[PDB]
């Protein structure tokens, strides 16, 4: 099992930027693993912000928050990081890392997934 | 420490007599003790290791004894190159410590 | 705090028990050293200082393997030679009663019969002089092995004398013996040491005495599995040797008489002079001290008030039943009842001779459909050798007496090989390990 | 009894040795790894020690750790596996004590440290890159 | 006679140059060295071209110069060996002449070399124990 | 067989830091070989000083020459110093480097000893 | 098509009386003729 | 086959260090090769200036050029360097590298020989 715990500052004043760390626990981060950051909104639906491959790099971020989110990753520390500037009152909001996979042991395959408890970043001046 | 305890501290001999000379401990120090002989203006050489084993190249005259306590560096023919100081030296048990040291003279004519 | 990681170790001295396969090293015969590696002049032997090491010599895989290598080599050397099958025809024997004496009275046999030769439409008639043992009656013999299987002659230019053999492991492996005397086959030996070959054992083939065997350096050593155990042989061994001789005082003549193409058959011509039975002599003053340290360290396992008995054997083939061995390639079973008689209880140049008779048809291992026939020699043969140990069972032994009773046994050869393989065994080495240490790649 | 020397120049003369005495004389034992009845024997145990050298040689360089004989990594001690200290393992206690003891163990260390070497691997492979 | 460049590509064909000159073709040499009454003849040669190999490597490798064709270690050239200059070796002999004239002196560089190793590697882990 | 060769400066002024060297030739000071450091007293007997395991590490020291005294080891110089610090006139005397193993050459065992020649020391303003 | 490499500044010592090629070749000459035999009529009953 | 170039500044003022590269292509300045700088005055004879030895490093150069002339070698690069110390109007000239060697692959042995377009050097103030 994957276990996937968020950590980061609680308050971030208006226009700066939120930086947020994802610990994985139970696997590589340079794996053959996909690594999701989501948030949700107060009183509201959830909204997928990003991902990141941990083998190859590459990096998929939301059109909405292109130019402004940034996700990477940590290998020797094992963990992942997401960085949003500019961040308004609107960015408030509980943020997850969650990650799902197919593993194909032998001869049996099964789909795992794995979410972190989640972080609340409120963003006022 | 383990006090080492040298008798006589001085005797004289002469060539070809028994010599004996003992060494005490203030505690059980089971086989651990060497019989080191020194000449003057040089360094200690060992005689006698583990009580009653000798050094190669030691004559086989030189003995070691033990009874309890006490051991014994026995000299059956003593002979001129035997007139040196000998010491026992005990490691059973640190730190290493050394006797007072005995002297053999020579015994001649007036 | 600790902060302490994984190192590994290569070439750590650490060793497990294993089974593998020895293979063998010597300085015409049956036990062929042709094939053997030469040994090396001067072997080297490693002692080992504080190492107690576990021991047990009735679970030793080595005598398994020297049985098996013993049969294979006696198998592999009877290939090449020539097969009796001609031999199975019916003869007509009489009697022998010329200056013979009262005791090897009817044990010869002088059988004439009709024989085979190279052309394979002429038949020639022939004579020959046969032991009572290998002729059944069908005035008309046969021999006994031809309702079972015809078996082959052995070739007369092989040599049946024990050649020593040593044993050696393989790259990876080691061999461990234990030197700590008045050591008793089983349980643990502080004093051990590394060999890279067996000394040399001879193959010596006997039941119910062990000859030119190997002596022990303190006393009389008793071994067994089981003591208490009745169904359990004791295997005994001498600190000295007894000294004893053996004799075929008969003057045999050997004729060859030829059976086909490029094929002879070795037959008895004729005894020259007076015909008398083979025997042994056994030295009777050491043949009682010998006895007399036996009973003393039996006494230890067995009480020291017990009354121990020596009797005779109990029953069955003539192999088990008497001292069987070969004497200058000829096969002598000897009376052993005058050396297991006597009774103990706690508190000059004469000797004792044993009779013997002697056998052609072989059949040398427990197996059957598989003989031998033993090519006569010629001339009177004697021979000497060492008795070093005994092969002993106890009969009886319930609680309703307060005796001991002791009788030879054999059977199986691999009791032999146990008296010399009980302070060997081998280990293999497992050089990789893994510990704690301050390190960080 | 303290402050004597030993040294051993056997084949396995330090077996008897604590395991730091016995550290100092690994390539003594490292040479002697590699090297019609008795014939096929003699193939068969040539055989038969030339794959186990294959296979330790193939373990120890899956590791990271060829051509070495004191390789240390950076798997950590987990102390689930052992409790005592370095000063009562190395100066008090024997390899065969140590094996006999610590035998439960050691397929979890093997696959550790064949996917520490793995990754280290990648890593270094990531960092050429730039 | 002077100012001419010879350049060899064959198996064995700079036996007859210089020391110098043959040192620059080692790896052609390198690649040859692993590769009824018929069937055994094989089988047996290929075990011992096996173990020829094998022992080779392990004795590079037990010296620390594994994994390399050429390689330089801690051990000084005593003078008792030779007493020649490098001009009059690597230019005016051959590696055969080499050979036949240092047979003598050849297991004592392959034991301090050992040592030399063994030491090198347990001073490397003191070093990395801090 | 074990040579041993000592050296030092031959005064050395009250209150200042004794520092000596011991050589050894013909054998490692990394192998397991315990190195120790004895002194004379001029017309008295002999007084162990201290001693060093060359492969471990671990030194060991009288009492009475405790925290003052230290014995450290080179191997890659191959030699052991010895370091004496607020040394009084009482220090002076004749230092020896001493040395006793067990050689077990496979079947064979032999003890043997060393000692080097011995290097005067005096203390003096 | 067979390799052969000539070797330049290269003198070897030979002699013939020594080989032990020759050897071998008697040896395997007299093995396969051994061999060839072995499945082939055994004429016992012509020693009429 | 090996293929040579000359390259350098035309034009050198008196008394200064001319400095010229020879760039090997399709073999190895490390290999078993002798690499040779020769000059062709105008309207004269030709003059071999040096020559230097790709492996062992020995360079060679002319009695006549002694103490100004020096040719260098560079592996990594693949190239070798001339100079030569206070040129005079005598020295310009035609220059040229060149080299030869035997091939001996396999049974057959075969001379080969290579030279460069060459450089024209104009030594004048
Ligand atoms: C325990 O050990 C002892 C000794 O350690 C053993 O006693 C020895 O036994 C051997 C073998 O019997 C014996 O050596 C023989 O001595 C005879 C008398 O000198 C020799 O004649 C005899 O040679 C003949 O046999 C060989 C094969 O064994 C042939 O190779 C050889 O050519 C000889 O044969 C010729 O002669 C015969 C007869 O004329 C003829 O038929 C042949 O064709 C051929 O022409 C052996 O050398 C020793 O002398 C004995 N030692 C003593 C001290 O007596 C004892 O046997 C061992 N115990 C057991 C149970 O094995
Ligand atoms: C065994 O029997 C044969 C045949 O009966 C005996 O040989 C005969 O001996 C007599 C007396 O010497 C001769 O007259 C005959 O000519 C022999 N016959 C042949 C065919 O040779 C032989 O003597 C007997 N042997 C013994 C020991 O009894
Ligand atoms: C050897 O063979 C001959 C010939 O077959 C045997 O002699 C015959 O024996 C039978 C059986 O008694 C008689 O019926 C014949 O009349 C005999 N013929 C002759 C010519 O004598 C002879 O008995 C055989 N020998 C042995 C020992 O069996
Ligand atoms: C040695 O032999 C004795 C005698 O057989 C063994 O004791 C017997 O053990 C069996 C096993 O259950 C019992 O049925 C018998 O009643 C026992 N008999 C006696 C007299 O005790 C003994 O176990 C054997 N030793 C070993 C180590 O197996
Ligand atoms: C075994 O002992 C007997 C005696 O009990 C020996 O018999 C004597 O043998 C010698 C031979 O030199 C004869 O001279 C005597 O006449 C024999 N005496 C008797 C009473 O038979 C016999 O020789 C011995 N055999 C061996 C092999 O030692
Ligand atoms: C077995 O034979 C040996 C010699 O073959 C006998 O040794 C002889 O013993 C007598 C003592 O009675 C000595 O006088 C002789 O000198 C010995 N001979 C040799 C050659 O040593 C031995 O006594 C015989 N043993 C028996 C039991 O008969
Ligand atoms: C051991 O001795 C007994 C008697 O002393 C032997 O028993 C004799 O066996 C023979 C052979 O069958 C008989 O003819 C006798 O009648 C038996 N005697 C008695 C008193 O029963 C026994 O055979 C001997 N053991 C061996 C192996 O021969
Ligand atoms: C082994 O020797 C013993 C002792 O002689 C034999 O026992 C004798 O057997 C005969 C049979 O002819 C009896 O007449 C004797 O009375 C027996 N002696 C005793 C003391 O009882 C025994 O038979 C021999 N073994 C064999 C198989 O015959
Ligand atoms: C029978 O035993 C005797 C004594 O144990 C053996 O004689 C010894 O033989 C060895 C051969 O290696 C010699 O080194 C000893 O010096 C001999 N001892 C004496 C007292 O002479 C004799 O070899 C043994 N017999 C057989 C056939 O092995
Ligand atoms: C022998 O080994 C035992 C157990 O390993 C140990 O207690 C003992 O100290 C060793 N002997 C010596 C002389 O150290
Ligand atoms: C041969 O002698 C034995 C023993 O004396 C006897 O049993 C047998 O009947 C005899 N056979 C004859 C005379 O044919
Ligand atoms: C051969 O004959 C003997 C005696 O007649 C008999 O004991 C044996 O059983 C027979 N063999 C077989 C295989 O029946
Ligand atoms: C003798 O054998 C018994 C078998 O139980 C064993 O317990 C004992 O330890 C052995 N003797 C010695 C000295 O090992
Ligand atoms: C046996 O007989 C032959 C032939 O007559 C003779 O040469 C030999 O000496 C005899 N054997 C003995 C021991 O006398
Ligand atoms: C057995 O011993 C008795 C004496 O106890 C004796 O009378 C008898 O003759 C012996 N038997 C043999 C075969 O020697
Ligand atoms: C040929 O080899 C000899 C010695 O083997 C050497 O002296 C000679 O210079 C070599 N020839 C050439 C052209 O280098």
């Amino acid at each position: 099992q994957v276990w996937l715990r968020e950590s980061g500052p609680g308050l971030v004043k208006s226009s700066e930027t939120l930086s947020l760390t994802c610990a994985v626990s139970g696997a590589s981060v340079g794996g053959n693993y996909y690594w999701n950051w989501i948030r949700q909104f107060p009183g509201k639906g959830l909204e997928w912000m990003g991902n990141v491959h941990g083998g190859s790099g590459n990096t998929e971020y939301n059109p909405s928050l292109k130019g402004r989110l940034t996700i990477s990753r940590d290998t020797s520390r094992g963990h992942f990081l997401l960085h949003l500037d500019s961040v308004t009152a609107a960015d408030t909001a509980v943020y997850y890392c969650s990650t799902q996979y197919w593993r194909h042991t032998g001869y049996d395959s099964s789909f795992f997934d794995s979410w972190g408890q989640g972080a609340l970043v409120t963003v006022s001046s | 420490d383990v006090q080492m305890t040298q008798s006589p501290s001085s005797l004289s001999a002469s060539v070809g007599d028994r010599v004996s000379i003992t060494c005490r401990a203030s505690e059980d120090i089971t086989t651990d003790l060497e019989w080191y002989q020194q000449k003057p203006g040089k360094a200690p050489n060992l005689l006698i290791y583990d009580v009653s084993s000798l050094q190669s190249g030691v004559p086989s005259r030189f003995s070691g004894s033990r009874s309890g306590t006490e051991f014994t560096l026995t000299i059956n023919s003593l002979q001129p190159e035997d007139f040196a100081t000998y010491f026992c030296l005990q490691y059973n048990s640190y730190p290493w410590t050394f006797g007072q040291g005995t002297k053999v003279d020579i015994k001649r004519t007036v | 705090a600790e902060n302490l990681w994984v190192t590994v170790y290569y070439g750590v001295p650490v060793w497990k028990d294993a089974e593998t396969t020895l293979f063998c090293a010597s300085d015409h015969n049956v036990w062929a050293t042709h094939a053997c590696v030469p040994t090396d002049p001067n072997p080297q032997e490693i002692h080992l200082e504080n190492v107690t090491e576990e021991f047990n010599m009735w679970k030793n895989n080595m005598v398994e393997q020297m049985h098996t290598d013993i049969i294979s080599l006696w198998d592999q050397s009877l290939k090449p030679c020539v097969k009796l099958t001609p031999l199975c025809v019916t003869l007509q024997c009489t009697n022998v009663t010329n200056n013979i004496t009262d005791d090897m009275r009817g044990e010869l046999k002088n059988c004439s019969f009709n024989m085979t030769t190279e052309l394979r439409d002429k038949k020639q008639k022939v004579y020959s002089l046969f032991y009572r043992l290998d002729v059944v009656q069908i005035k008309e013999y046969r021999l006994i092995n031809c309702n079972t299987s015809a078996c082959t002659q052995a070739c007369p230019k092989v040599s049946f004398e024990p050649i020593p053999i040593h044993y050696c492991a393989p790259a990876g492996f080691a061999i461990l013996k234990c030197k700590d005397k008045k050591f008793n086959g089983t349980g643990p030996c502080p004093s051990v040491s590394t060999v890279q070959c067996t000394h040399g054992i001879k193959p010596v083939v006997s039941t119910q005495l062990l000859l030119n065997g190997s002596l022990a350096e303190e006393e009389v050593m008793i071994r067994s599995e089981n003591i208490t155990n009745n169904a359990k042989n004791i295997l005994v061994q001498f600190n000295t040797p007894v000294q004893i001789n053996c004799t075929r005082p008969n003057n045999n003549t050997r004729k060859s008489i030829r059976i086909g193409p490029g094929q002879a058959f070795y037959a008895t011509g004729d005894i020259i002079g007076d015909i008398r039975q083979a025997h042994c002599n056994v030295s009777k003053a050491t043949w009682n001290e010998t006895l007399g340290k036996v009973v003393k360290q039996l006494r230890k396992h067995f009480g020291n008030n017990t009354i121990i008995r020596f009797a005779n054997s109990s029953g069955g083939d003539l192999e088990v039943t008497t001292h069987s061995f070969n004497c200058g390639g000829e096969f002598f079973y000897c009376n052993t009842s005058g050396l297991f008689n006597s009774t103990w209880i706690s508190n000059s140049n004469d000797s004792i001779t044993l009779p013997c008779r002697i056998k052609q048809i072989i059949n040398m291992w427990q197996r059957i459909g598989q003989c031998m026939y033993a090519p006569p020699i010629q001339g009177v043969i004697r021979c000497v050798s060492n008795i070093t140990g005994l092969i002993l069972t106890r009969d009886g032994g319930s609680t309703n007496s307060t005796t001991e009773t002791f009788r030879p046994g054999g059977g199986d050869m691999r009791d032999n090989w146990r008296s010399e393989l009980y302070k060997y065994k081998v280990v293999k080495i497992e050089p990789l390990g893994v510990a704690p240490t301050r390190c960080k790649r | 009894a303290v402050g004597i020397g030993a040294v051993f120049l056997g084949f396995l003369g330090a077996a008897g040795s604590t395991m730091g005495a016995a550290s100092m004389t690994l390539t003594v034992q490292a040479r002697n790894l590699l090297s019609t009845v008795w014939g096929i024997k003699q193939l068969q145990a040539r055989v038969l020690a030339v794959e186990r050298y294959l296979r330790d040689q193939q373990l120890l360089g899956i590791w990271g750790c060829s051509g070495k004989l004191i390789c240390c990594t950076n798997v950590p001690w987990n102390s689930s596996w052992s409790n005592r200290n370095l000063s009562e393992i190395w100066d008090n206690m024997t390899w065969l004590q140590w094996d006999k003891e610590i035998s439960n163990y050691t397929q979890i260390i093997y696959g550790l440290l064949e996917e520490s070497q793995n990754q280290q691997e990648k890593n270094e492979q990531d960092l050429l890159a730039l």
